[PDB]
């Protein structure tokens, strides 16, 4: 356990949160996964739907790579404040928050190759403009848009981790 | 009518997989479980999965049998590894919201025909 | 739970930690899977208590 402590101290020491991985190099590819816990308030009045998710982001950071410890280092969530994380934001959200009981539902997991997993439990209301002319014989398209606030494709690239299997739990969803 | 058809082998020297397809109603919100009945008329809880993909197991078969669900296909599968002769029994597929239960047969309102499994040494 | 790093010896048998020091150590990151919105009460003072036994039991 001690050797892990000096390893983590080595990784965090001399770490600049202001600079992205491969700052001067090619863009960092950020894979994304979602697990849909629930979709609750599909409101026609407010033109929005409420959605709870486990939102995971994967990206390789060579600065955080370590050796000699053959296990995935799941660290306390507060270390997320010390590491660089992507500029991700939901474009069409109206009200979102991280669940914060008993603690902030965050997860930071480092891997020996330098991969960083950053997981968040997010409940967000998202705008869904509905064309209810055919109501109640109507079909709606409700979308969640994910975008980088302050980075372009030459700096950061998004992709769905696992292809079409990136988003899970939709099969288990049922609405009244 | 709501039916729970069960499929799988019955004879092994060993690994096995017992599948259960549900028809007549969508069991997305219901707890799908497997029960065992050896000769002598006692029904034993084996495994169960709820809408949250949370797996409950009996102590006798903990770490051996694995329960999974296909919510799109509305089916529940039970993978049996490490079979022994005393596991010879009839396996029932059950569904229903667990009221006063989740380990009691009375809480399940739907049951399958059953599948006989035998093990020989 | 148990944390051998917080073992101690002294006249007492139990040590009550204030919230500032309670936030300075490791605690389980327990969360409710089916929770929609939860509140940890903070009225008058954070409604939380941490005790450490001499054996290291938290
Ligand atoms: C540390 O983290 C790595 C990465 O998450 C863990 O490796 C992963 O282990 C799982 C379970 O074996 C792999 O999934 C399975 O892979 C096999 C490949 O044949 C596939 O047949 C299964 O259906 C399933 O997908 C996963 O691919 C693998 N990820 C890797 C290797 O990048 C690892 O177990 C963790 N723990 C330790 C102690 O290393």
């Amino acid at each position: 356990m001690s050797f892990v402590k000096e390893t983590v101290d080595k990784l965090l020491k001399g770490y600049d949160i202001r600079l992205r991985p491969d700052f001067g190099g090619p863009p960092v590819c950020v894979g994304m996964n979602i697990d849909i816990a629930s979709i609750d308030m599909v409101s026609e009045v407010n033109m929005d739907y409420t959605l709870t998710m486990y939102f995971q982001q994967y990206w390789r950071d060579k600065r955080l790579a370590y050796s000699g410890i053959p296990l995935n280092l799941t660290l306390d969530n507060r270390v997320a404040d010390q590491l660089w994380v992507p500029d991700t934001y939901f474009l069409n959200d109206k009200k979102s928050f991280v669940h914060g009981v008993t603690v902030k539902n965050r997860m930071i997991r480092l891997h020996p190759d330098g991969t960083v997993l950053y997981g968040l439990r997010i409940t967000t209301t998202a705008a869904c403009m509905m064309d209810l002319r055919r109501y109640p014989l109507d079909e709606q398209n409700c979308t969640l848009e994910i975008e980088s606030y302050g980075y372009t494709t030459d700096d950061i690239e998004f992709y769905w981790r696992g292809g079409d299997k990136a988003v899970t739990g939709v099969e288990r969803i049922e609405l009244p | 009518q709501v039916q729970l058809q069960e499929s799988g082998g019955g004879l092994v020297q060993g690994s096995l997989r017992v599948s259960c397809a549900a028809s007549g109603r969508t069991f997305t919100t219901y707890i799908m479980a497997w029960f065992r009945q050896a000769p002598g008329k006692e029904r034993e809880f084996l495994a169960a999965m709820d809408q949250g993909r949370i797996q409950y197991y009996g102590d006798s078969v903990r770490g051996r049998f694995t329960i999974s669900r296909d919510y799109a296909k509305n089916s529940v599968d039970l993978q049996l590894d490490g079979l022994r002769p005393e596991d010879t029994a009839v396996y029932y597929c059950a569904a229903g919201a667990g009221f006063w239960g989740l380990r009691t047969a009375s809480s399940y309102h739907y049951w399958g025909q059953g599948t006989q499994v035998t093990v020989s040494s | 739970w148990k944390d051998e790093r917080l073992k101690f010896k002294g006249p007492m048998t139990v040590l009550r930690l204030n919230n500032l020091m309670a936030s300075k150590i490791w605690t389980p990151d327990t969360f409710f899977h089916n929770g929609k919105k939860s509140v940890a009460h903070n009225m008058t003072m954070p409604n939380k208590l941490l005790r450490i036994t001499e054996d290291g039991t938290l």
